RNA sequence: UCUGAGAGUUUGAUCCUGGCUCAGGAUUAACGCUGGCGGCAUGCCUAAUACAUGCAAGUCGAUCGAAAGUAGUAAUACUUUAGAGGCGAACGGGUGAGUAACACGUAUCCAAUCUACCUUAUAAUGGGGGAUAACUAGUUGAAAGACUAGCUAAUACCGCAUAAGAACUUUGGUUCGAAUCAAAGUUGAAAGGACCUGCAAGGGUUCGUUAUUUGAUGAGGGUGCGCCAUAUCAGCUAGUUGGUGGGGUAACGGCCUACCAAGGCAAUGACGUGUAGCUAUGCUGAGAAGUAGAAUAGCCACAAUGGGACUGAGACACGGCCCAUACUCCUACGGGAGGCAGCAGUAGGGAAUUUUUCACAAUGAGCGAAAGCUUGAUGGAGCAAUGCCGCGUGAACGAUGAAGGUCUUUAAGAUUGUAAAGUUCUUUUAUUUGGGAAGAAUGACUUUAGCAGGUAAUGGCUAGAGUUUGACUGUACCAUUUUGAAUAAGUGACGACUAACUAUGUGCCAGCAGUCGCGGUAAUACAUAGGUCGCAAGCGUUAUCCGGAUUU
């Protein structure tokens, strides 16, 4: 994780699965704070579409969060 | 996994040249049926390297050597790392629970077996007798048993007898069992029993008489059976011997020639049967730390308890701490604490150290001896507890060596790294002390013969890569010269931006009643009072260095008879500057006599080797014309000079075969003869 | 540490031998074409080298370069 | 020192007091000279602007029981916002918990207030408070954790004190509220704050 | 709202040029005295010196033969890997010796570059053959193993045929060094597995194979400008420079080769030498600028030293392969095994910088459909006053100054000092008893209902509930939770530079110091005593760069 010990942080960041954490990437989609979870997340809701449309699917641990936000419903429109 | 009846902690504790090293070597050779030793077949293909006794004993000693038998696994230890030492065997017999001492058959005065025998007699720890020499000259059984019984008086009960002379040994007798025949030579790898003939039946009856006659103190029903004559079963009589052993009042003797390796397995059977198990004997009754020093013990239960006794050093690993696991089946890897020092000593790997390799066992059963790796702050005496149990300190007797050798290395950086190594060595293996005196800078070390310092230099150079040569004892002497009449101290120089002057005349009188005192014989006041006190101190600052070499001038009086100075000149320091000048000149004329430190030597002697000791003392310039005995043993007091006692230590050690030790005390300082003062300067 | 590296140590040698065989027949066809230039040799080179270009032995770039350089001398008649 | 344990010496040397005046109660001589033994006719050896700047700095700092490094930290945070920093330093210093605690009439001395606060005898915003190093914000209350309301000192000194005009309190329930920022002309002070501003050259 | 502090010193005195030190912050920091406590941050600057032991990337049986087991005459349901085969081991992780040059940084062009695996659509997933490991057998040996014959299977290998589209060459459309679009010749594809519906029938469903088409990703390539010092380094250079043909690189190119031809770069500093990881930035300064480039992040560099090559989309590969060299280890001397600049740890050096630690709970990666497995990345713990920060050693009454030190040296009196003696209040911390969360509602699994090209079904997606994963922790926090100020102060200075003075001893002596300089009988400058001040759980001491310093 990043940020502070006992106060973790992980920015929702657009990147391809090639390198380590906190390095080269393409776009900054947003951020989520697990230290206080009340169904809220910093999401641009627009750039994430461009990130998803060029491959490089996000980290597997955010799929439920994006479904809660409502991004999968509008993303699966391509395969419809 | 194992039953505590099978696991046993025994050992061999014997005098060198009696076969102790040899018997340990060959026991490891023929008992190597466990892969940790494996010496039985893997020592025959390889050539055993024989270098010395020193290096082999250093690199083969294993505080935990486990060997496998039919049902009972043993754990042995070879403690004696010197000619003979008391605190090492103290720690060992304090942590171990089985003693096998061999008897000499080549120089049979038994110098260093008697000491450990008396120690065990005061310790009351189970001990058995075996003899390594049976097929060698001077190794007859009857003479040995008669001599030990007559001299030591321990009420030994030899059980098994050999066959043939002290060189034609060709068969083994067991008094309650059949006879052991030999198919091959040594190595005792084939076992078979045969009935006894009359030629041995006679001695069978004869020695069974002594065997069962003495056991009358155990289970009087056996005495009734002996009165009746009905045959006594082996089980009950052997249980009686077990009771005698645990009571530490009966001591059986075995037979066999381990030097050529005859009679090995029967030794194993006898020692595993006659000696108790560490589950049936209560653990060492040690005194706790609460304000009472009450006896406590965990009885091989869950609480892990351990007292550090051995700490060795090894490169690539660090500190290997040989400690006894008195109770507790602990885990490999934990953080234990000791209360007497308040630090969590790290438990990283609980290992067993073998002659040729190491083996870290995951868990060790209670009542065992083993090493631990790490333990960066371990001192002998701390209690290792982390299962919520109070600490303990077992203390009944301790001794520190006084046999002193004063040496010095040959290089300064060599001395520095020697100090760095010896501090750690003292931290790990307490068996000697270290003194540094401000005379010139010398290491006064505590030794036990030359072998101790040889072990020192070996363990230093083979590990730390140090070049060092030992030195000779160098000591000083006090000084006192003749009472002079007058001295002429002149200070003439135009320096200091002013006038420098001083004219001193002192009759210098040494005294032995009181210390230094200054006397002013300047009645007319030709010198100022304010100029007296510094130059006084100058003599007090010059009483540390004489005119010859700087020998201590102690308790000497000064009386300023006459003096003069310059009214506007004669700086004060020049006075004291002159004070050392004139004192030298007349001091050269005075031809001082020395004062040697005379000491008292108390030697306890059995009054059978006093001739050599008395002659050596006479040669060492002493006063002896008789003896003064403590109503059963003679403790002679002798006045000795310190200048030659260092060699006299080992001379007395060798003259009495190491049987008589002494203690050094500071008597006083006495007048010297001319044969000492002619050596004052080169 | 490592447990299956020897698998690749023995795996590549036989595959390398097979690839050497493919390369050798390719070079044999190229030399045959170089001896004299005609349509049948070029066709044989195509039919026996396109399979090599299919798999991971020689990339298609080198194959294209080789056939272009062959059809050049073919058209130089 | 955070807990000097001896304030009368400082009062005698500085001629000032945290209260109005209670550090001279005729227990022997009532002398306004310097303490110790240095001669009653000597004053000092160097009396430049540096000396008086340091004297006023120590006066202001020891009037609040604060350490110098924390004072420098406070000055650093003061440099963030701008305005009339001369009186703003006083306003921010008074916003510390124990200062307003005395301004509430709770306890006569800041040291007593610190002793009360640290041992867990004060409640604020439903959270236990153990330090007076809290930057008070306009519109905040302070409770008393009614279990510890049985302290005799605060009960006795609630009425016998003086309430500052920029703070209010319902002393019957022993809870006070911060009204507005403090002012220079409403509190007893004569400190040349400009010397304090100029002296610290770390920034 | 914002941007600049001075002082001392050479001379009888003064001015002036010029130099040095002090008054400021700070670290990859150390030393001496000490010494409550939490959070955060940090911890080989030197020897790219060797390194003991264990751990450091494996995975796939829902890919295959062979081999064991649980129960079952047999079929079988499941767990396993020695091997084959597939994917991944080219990532992640560290270390700064060389490199003073398109390496880095920056804007760019690839009418010169590949891009497996992820996203988009599409021509499709046709048919045979021969193979060899494990195993069986025989030698050798301590194991180690290797060697030699026999049998097997596939998504391993090699052929047979069909191709949209591709590749290749001729004809015609067509471009700001080359490219579009038509007709033709030529030529190359593979491989199955799991599941459902069916009596068989076939079909469908999921993974995946092969030829494509799409972007994106990542890497490569050359140029503009910027990017250390040195003239006590004047000429450097021969594949060096250029044309032609061929080879070769992933592509373009003396990148290589055959012939031919002889310049290129330089006084605007080549070339040689010395030093050096670069960049965002840390620090200082108001700034122009100076300094170092520790964490952290991007790039290249190397992996005992030096050469090569195979493998695969991706290497000339931190712990793949061969050789040489140096070193090192074991051996029953037949022969083998090895590279901590991966994590801790050891030796040595240095003044000096950590424990031979707990788990994948969170994140990522690899494989697999998944239950899941590996993860020395990582999350933690612990040490280390190493730094920053809050935080304590209590708080309120209580003398003409308790005793006593010290001073007044002459007492009368002052001072230590409301500090104390004593009274009251209280427990951060401490000691004991209890409750004891969040970090994780993340991923699957199972029951419900719906959606979709679709069917008879099964599978993919979303909505709902339940199962659970926590190493940390008996953490934090609180609780008629017991006791009681109780369990808790140092370090520098006191002539002026820059804040606070007196006595005693010391007689150019012992001794001081960053500067002025003190001490030859009274030292406020030495030693010490009392008191005082400057900081603070730290205080001072030396070394580094900055400010002061318009002292480049």
């Amino acid at each position: 994780r990043m940020g502070r010990v006992h106060y973790p942080t992980y920015r929702i960041v657009a990147v391809d699965s090639r390198v380590k954490r906190d390095g080269k990437y393409i776009a900054l989609i947003g951020h989520l704070n697990p230290a206080l979870k009340e169904n809220k997340c910093k999401i641009d809701e627009a750039v994430a579409l461009e990130w998803l449309n060029k491959g490089a699917k996000p980290t597997d641990t955010v799929r439920s969060l994006f479904s809660q936000t409502g991004l999968w419903k509008k993303f699966v429109e391509s395969k419809k | 996994t194992v039953d505590l009846i099978n696991f046993r902690n025994f050992g061999i504790m014997a005098h060198i040249d009696a076969g102790k090293t040899t018997t340990s070597e060959r026991i490891l050779f023929h008992s190597g049926r466990i892969h940790k030793i494996g010496e039985t077949h893997d020592g025959e293909s390889v050539m055993d390297w024989m270098e010395q006794e020193k290096e082999r004993g250093i690199t083969i000693t294993s505080a935990a050597t486990s060997v496998s038998w039919k049902n009972c696994s043993l754990n042995l230890i070879d403690t004696p790392g010197h000619v003979d030492f008391t605190v090492e065997v103290e720690r060992s017999l304090r942590v171990l629970d089985g003693a096998i001492a061999v008897l000499d058959a080549q120089m049979g005065v038994e110098p260093q077996t008697e000491t450990v025998w008396r120690q065990a007699s005061r310790y009351e720890v189970p001990r058995i007798i075996f003899v390594n020499k049976m097929d060698k000259t001077g190794a007859n059984f009857e003479r040995s048993v008669q001599s030990i019984q007559q001299r030591l008086g321990v009420k030994a009960v030899p059980i098994q007898l050999p066959i043939g002379a002290e060189n034609d040994f060709n068969g083994i007798i067991d008094l309650i069992e059949e006879k052991v025949y030999f198919f091959d030579g040594g190595k005792e790898e084939k076992a078979e029993e045969k009935p006894i003939p009359d030629q041995f039946k006679d001695q069978v009856k004869q020695m069974r008489a002594h065997l069962v006659e003495e056991v009358a103190n155990f289970d009087d029903q056996l005495m009734a059976d002996y009165l009746e004559g009905k045959e006594i079963s082996i089980a009950d009589i052997k249980r009686c011997i077990r009771k005698g052993v645990i009571g530490c009042q009966f001591f059986p003797v075995l037979c066999g020639s381990a030097f050529k390796n005859k009679g090995i397995k029967l030794l194993l059977d006898a020692v595993v049967d006659f000696l108790p198990s560490p589950v049936d004997v209560p653990q060492a009754k040690a005194y706790g730390e609460d304000g009472n020093e009450v006896l406590i013990s965990a009885s091989d239960d869950a609480p892990f308890v351990g007292l550090a006794f051995k700490v060795a050093t090894d490169p690539f690993v660090g500190r290997l701490t040989f400690v006894r696991v008195y109770s507790g089946v602990l885990k490999s890897g934990s953080y234990v604490k000791n209360v007497r020092k308040n630090k969590k000593e790290r438990v990283s790997r609980l290992v067993k150290m073998h002659a040729q390799n190491r083996n870290e066992i995951e868990e060790i059963r209670a009542g065992d001896i083993c090493a631990i790796i790490g333990l960066k702050d371990t001192t002998t005496g701390e209690t290792l507890v982390d299962d919520k149990i109070d600490v303990q300190l077992e203390a009944m007797q301790f001794a520190q060596p006084v046999i002193s050798l004063a040496v010095e290395p040959k290089t300064k950086a060599d001395q520095e790294k020697m100090s760095i190594a010896l501090s750690k060595l003292a931290e790990e293996d307490p068996t000697f002390k270290t003194f540094t005196d401000p005379e010139t800078g010398q290491t006064i070390i505590a030794g036990m013969g030359e072998l101790h310092l040889d072990i020192l230099v070996d363990r230093m150079r083979r590990e730390f890569k140090v070049e060092v040569n030992v030195g000779a004892p160098q000591v000083s002497f006090r000084e006192t010269f003749n009472k002079e009449s007058e001295v002429e101290g002149k200070y003439i120089k135009q320096s200091g931006g002013r006038g420098q002057y001083g004219h001193v005349k002192i009759r210098f009188e040494p005294n032995k009643d009181k210390g230094f005192e200054f006397v002013d014989k300047i009645v007319g006041g030709r010198i100022p009072r304010e100029y007296i006190k510094p130059v006084q101190a100058g003599l007090e600052n010059a009483m540390a260095s004489g005119p010859l070499a700087g020998y201590p001038m102690i308790d000497i009086k000064a009386t300023l008879f006459d003096g003069s100075f310059h009214e506007v000149d004669s700086s004060e320091m020049a006075f004291k500057i002159a004070a050392s000048l004139a004192l030298k000149e007349a001091g050269k004329v005075c031809s001082p006599v020395l004062l040697e430190p005379i000491m008292a030597i108390e030697v306890t002697v059995p009054e059978q080797y006093f001739g050599d000791t008395m002659g050596d003392i006479s040669s060492r310039r002493g006063l002896i014309e008789g003896t003064e005995q403590r109503d059963n043993v003679q403790v002679i007091k002798a006045k000795v000079p310190l200048k030659e006692m260092f060699g006299y230590a080992t001379d007395l050690r060798s003259f009495s075969q190491g049987r008589g030790n002494y203690v050094m005390q500071f008597s006083h300082y006495a007048e010297t003869p001319k044969s000492v003062v002619n050596e004052i300067i080169a | 540490n490592i447990k299956s590296n020897e698998k690749r140590l023995r795996q590549n040698i036989k595959r390398n031998l097979n690839n050497k065989g493919q390369k050798t027949k390719l070079k044999t066809n190229v030399k045959n074409f170089h001896k004299e230039i005609n349509l049948d040799n070029l066709g044989n080179v195509y039919s026996q080298a396109d399979r090599l270009a299919r798999k991971g032995i020689i990339s298609t770039n080198r194959a294209r370069r080789l056939k272009s350089r062959n059809v050049a001398v073919l058209n130089k008649t | 020192m955070k807990y000097t344990g001896s304030i009368f010496k400082r009062s005698r040397r500085l001629g000032f007091s945290l209260l109005e005046n209670n550090k001279e109660f005729s227990k022997g001589k009532k002398r306004k000279t310097i303490p110790g033994q240095h001669g009653n006719r000597f004053r000092s050896s160097t009396m430049s602007g540096y000396a008086q700047q340091l004297q006023e700095k120590q006066r202001m700092q020891y009037m609040y029981g604060i350490t110098d490094k924390q004072f420098r930290r406070l000055f650093r945070l003061v440099l963030k916002q701008r305005g009339n920093l001369a009186v703003n330093l006083f306003r921010v210093l008074e916003s510390r918990l124990d200062n307003i605690v005395y301004r509430m009439g709770f306890a006569p001395t800041r040291r007593s207030a610190r002793q009360l606060v640290n041992h867990g005898h004060v409640l604020l915003n439903d959270r236990t408070v153990d330090t007076p190093s809290i930057i008070l914000n306009p519109g905040d209350k302070v409770r008393l954790k009614a279990k510890t309301i049985k302290i005799p000192i605060v009960k006795a000194a609630s009425e016998s004190g003086v309430v500052s005009p920029f703070v209010e309190t319902n002393n019957k329930t022993f809870e006070g509220t911060y009204v507005r920022f403090p002012e220079r002309s409403e509190l007893p002070a004569g400190i040349n704050e400009s010397y304090v501003v100029e002296w610290y050259k770390r920034l």
